[PDB]
């Protein structure tokens, strides 16, 4: 069973409690399909609301437009989430969890090194994010870091963001995505 | 001369009026020196001021006084000013609002010049809020 | 067929890990002169830069419009720009100009100037231009302070050995945001306990940095950024007026701060507009002078897997570094992140600001395992003290470190240690069992570290800061703990806001919490016969290494 990406119009902000918007980047499964180190989307895509689920939510996929910069991704995502918490997500794999309402450039949880994220992390990013969605105080994932990964993978990541960010569109709306397994 | 600290800091005071002198470990103890008091007069960023523009650094000495006409709005005044002139934030009548507080309430002449021109910008550059 | 064994040792290598790329100047990935950086270039009408390297004020950027009426000295420029471009790199070598003459020249050209004034120059005259351009006389260093676990116990340890060692100014940063309050406390703590007069900073998000320094748990604040082009400046979510007007925020306040740029920012994040690397650098540090900030961190600094990337690469970093020099600006020089899996490559880097020496050669040595370090590694790390002491003494200059016996921190590391457990209790924060007292003294890294409640912690970092604790109450958890001297040297920490001596350029502490700064210790290099020389006694520390055999 492979989860694939569809489109959907236009999605509109919700005050649906029980649900987690994940905005995913302008080329998020659809112009690239593999991360940085060639992961696919889908298989994330599908931890990532497994996570969710398995913690009573709902979880709400669309794709932000408006910007390829995953903390203003991941801002509209949880400005966007009926529960407030949303998640964002590049196409090379960056991914942090928001709040309505904090700043654009802070958040709750952070991802920085896309290298070394397991489909496994991306599940229990689901799950954290869920938990905050119910107002709980969830451990954050434990952080990991390797110092070498900047000097292997900074030049690619900086490529792969010029491709995700040739997709952006100036001021649009962030479009509805639908789940085809 | 230069440091002004070690140089008659006896004329040295805090926003509040206490002196330099005054800052004793004893004296934060004893509840007398607060939070509200550890800060800078706008005396002594005129002086600064005056030591950097002799340093041909004019540039500092410029933002020094204009980091002076700025001590006495609170500080959660500073950060919504602040968050304000950032990105998408705010619209062109309400930066010149806060041109309007800065140089009438605040009598922060060059603040309130320095804003009005960022409205201006924003505005060739299309960096207003959203729309409306 | 078969192969050859000499290339598969090759093969092997470490270096041939690096990211490198060739160059593509539509997206700026290309270190200087790009096919698209535009001519030096300037005119001026009534006292108004009318056009600026080859653009009219009706297409000025905001960047642009805020150089060109801020950052340029209007009256002179026309006349500075009438100099070639290799006859300022000529002046910036030539032992009989003087710095403050290239300052009146350099402080009245423009962005495509200074970039074309490097151009014609290599390493070795950079070098030599560095130690005259250079603020302050004593070069310093600025150390990273983090861990894996943003372990409060583990952070004033390592403050504790960092400052004994040497460093001047310390940074730390975290893995979860939420727990910024907590991190630039134990640096605070732990920061005066090796070395009085050490400053400290927390690098995150602007306006919460912003409130960290107000409520006096730092006392400066670097990464205070800034880019070279609109749409990048954006997804920083700042402007230059935006940030000009935080710069004398946080001088409003009495608080030292200093922009943060450097290459390769904005093509790593998409906008370069097909601009080579140091150009828009360029911009940046001119963004710096014009809004009167006094100091600025550059030379790729985090990005330096970028520009290192491409040709001159290297050579473009020390080029940066130099063109905010020459500007007259103090300059943190980077050092501060991994790029090469390479020892040999890593070492050329750093030299390039080591021998000449800055106001900081680095900013941002890792005081711990890289693999504690949460800035994604830096150039050197821990593991590489006793190599850069015997550097120092190999080549006879003063890297801004000096020796430390195992004795003398494992004690400074444990009285940081206990002085941090104490103001937790006072404090009514997650208590710091002696256990963890004990790890953090004879610990490397986190690794030696037994966790913590982090929802605890967060939990209680939320309660503390709704508390609205300050600086204040630190000093007090101290003197009710037995601790006065930290205590003391913390409101001294504080006291600086009140001066406001620390804020001139290229300002630092001494063990009297004393200003030490370009204002008071004006850099006079004229070539041999001049400048600075390390001191009979700082050759002598320099020199006596642990460990060095008496021969006979
Ligand atoms: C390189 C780097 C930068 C670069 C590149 C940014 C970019 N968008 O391309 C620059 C200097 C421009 C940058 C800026 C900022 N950064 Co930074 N950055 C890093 C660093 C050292 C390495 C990341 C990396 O190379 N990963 C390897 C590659 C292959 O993985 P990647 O997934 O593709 O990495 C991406 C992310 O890390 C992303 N990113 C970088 N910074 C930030 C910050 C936030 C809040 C988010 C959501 C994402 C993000 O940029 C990379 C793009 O290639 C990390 C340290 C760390 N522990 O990872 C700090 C770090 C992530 N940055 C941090 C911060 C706070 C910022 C700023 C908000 C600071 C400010 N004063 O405004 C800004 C703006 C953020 C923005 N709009 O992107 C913090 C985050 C703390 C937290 N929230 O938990 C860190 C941990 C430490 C620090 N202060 O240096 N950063
Ligand atoms: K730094």
């Amino acid at each position: 069973f492979t989860l694939k990406t569809r489109e959907g119009g236009v999605a509109s902000a919700d005050e649906r409690a029980d649900e987690v918007v994940i905005g995913v980047g302008p080329a998020f499964d659809k112009h690239q399909h593999h991360t940085l180190i060639d992961m696919p989307h889908g298989a994330i895509l599908k931890e990532l609301i497994a996570g969710v689920e398995e913690e009573g939510l709902h979880a709400r996929v669309v794709r932000i437009l408006r910007t390829s910069d995953v903390s203003f991704m991941a801002w509209d995502a949880a400005n966007l989430s009926g529960s407030g918490i949303g998640i964002g997500i590049q196409s090379k794999g960056t991914t942090v969890i928001h709040q309505r309402d904090l700043l654009p450039l802070s958040n709750l949880e952070l991802f920085s090194q896309a290298p070394l994220l397991t489909l496994e992390t991306y599940r229990q990013i689901g799950k954290n994010a869920a938990r905050y969605a119910r107002k709980e105080s969830p451990s954050p994932v434990p952080v990991v870091n390797d110092q070498m990964v900047r000097p292997k993978f900074m030049a690619k990541a900086a490529l792969f963001h010029i491709k995700e960010t040739k997709h952006v569109v100036q001021d649009a709306e962030p479009v509805t995505l639908h789940i085809d397994l | 001369d230069y440091p002004l600290a070690t140089r008659c800091p006896e004329h040295i005071l805090t926003p509040t009026g206490k002196p330099l002198t005054d800052i004793t470990l004893e004296k934060v103890l004893s509840g007398e020196v607060g939070p509200q008091d550890v800060r800078i007069s706008r005396q002594t960023l005129e002086y600064q001021a005056q030591i950097a523009e002799q340093m041909q650094r004019h540039a500092v000495a410029r933002n020094f006084r204009r980091a002076a006409e700025l001590i006495a709005i609170p500080d959660e005044r500073i950060l919504a000013i602040y968050n304000a002139l950032r990105p998408f934030r705010s619209s062109q009548a309400e930066l010149l609002a806060i041109a309007d507080e800065l140089e009438h309430t605040w009598h922060a002449t060059v603040n309130a010049a320095f804003v009005r021109e960022s409205a201006e910008v924003y505005q060739q550059r299309h960096k207003l809020r959203k729309g409306s | 067929m078969k192969r050859s064994k000499r290339f598969a040792v090759l093969a092997q290598r470490p270096v041939n890990q690096d990211g490198l790329i060739g160059e593509w100047p539509e997206e700026g990935l290309i270190a200087m002169d790009s096919p698209f950086d535009p001519v030096s270039s300037v005119k001026v009408d009534n006292g108004l830069i009318v056009e600026l390297d080859g653009k009219r004020r009706d297409q000025f950027d905001m960047i642009d419009r805020f150089i060109a009426d801020y950052a340029i000295n209007v009256e002179r420029t026309e006349q500075a720009m009438r100099l070639e471009a290799v006859e300022i790199a000529r002046m910036l070598v030539d032992i009989h100009v003087s710095r403050e003459e290239i300052i009146a020249i350099t402080t009245a050209i423009t962005p495509a100037k200074a970039v074309e004034v490097m151009a014609q120059m290599n390493v070795v005259e950079m070098m030599m231009a560095l130690q005259k351009m250079r603020a302050r006389r004593t070069p310093s260093n600025q150390c990273h302070v983090t861990n894996l676990k943003d372990n409060p116990v583990q952070i004033a340890a390592d403050a504790a050995e960092a400052g004994i060692r040497g460093f001047s100014e310390q940074e730390t940063t975290v893995g979860i945001a939420r727990y910024a309050p907590f991190n630039a406390l134990a640096l605070l703590v732990g920061s005066q306990c090796g070395r009085p007069g050490v400053l400290t900073q927390c690098s995150v998000e602007e306006a919460t940095e912003l409130e960290l320094g107000m409520r006096g748990l730092t006392s400066y604040a670097e990464t205070v950024s800034v880019y070279g082009t609109e749409a990048v400046f954006t997804d920083g979510d700042d402007t230059p007026w935006s940030k000009a007007f935080l710069a004398s925020a946080y001088a409003s306040r009495g608080l030292k701060m200093r922009y943060t740029s450097g290459t390769g920012s904005e093509a790593l994040m998409g906008y370069s507009e097909s601009k080579s690397m140091l150009y828009l650098e360029s911009r940046c540090i001119f963004i710096t002078k014009g809004a009167g900030v006094q100091g600025l961190q550059n030379g790729a600094v985090s990005c330096i897997g970028m520009t290192g990337a491409v040709p001159s690469g290297i050579r473009a970093v020390l080029a940066e570094n130099l063109i905010a020099s020459m500007l007259d600006l103090e300059v943190a020089s980077a050092n501060d992140q991994t790029f090469s899996h390479s020892d040999i490559r890593r070492t050329a880097r750093t030299l390039m600001q080591m021998l000449p020496g800055t106001d900081f050669i680095f900013s941002g040595y890792s005081a711990v395992p890289n693999y504690d370090n949460m800035f994604a590694g830096s150039n050197f790390d821990a593991e590489d003290f006793d190599d850069y002491n015997i550097l120092q003494r190999d080549l006879m200059v003063d890297g801004g470190l000096r020796p430390v016996t195992e004795a003398e921190t494992i004690a400074i590391r444990q009285k940081a240690a206990r002085a941090i457990q104490a103001v937790f209790r006072e404090l009514g924060l997650p208590p710091i069992a002696d256990e963890e007292v004990e790890a953090a003294t004879y610990a490397h890294g986190s690794n030696e570290m037994p966790p913590r409640n982090v929802v605890e912690d967060l939990s209680a970092v939320e309660e503390m800061m709704k508390r609205n604790i300050t600086g204040l109450d630190i000093v007090g958890a101290l003197s009710r703990s037995g601790f006065e001297d930290i205590a003391s040297n913390i409101l001294n920490m504080l006291r600086q806001r009140v001066t406001g001596d620390y804020l001139q350029t290229s300002a630092i502490l001494d063990r009297q919490f004393e200003v030490v700064s370009a204002v008071n210790d004006i850099n006079d290099y004229q070539g041999p016969g001049t400048g600075y020389r390390i001191s009979a006694e700082r050759w002598a520390e320099i020199k006596n290494i642990p460990g060095v055999v008496q021969p006979d």
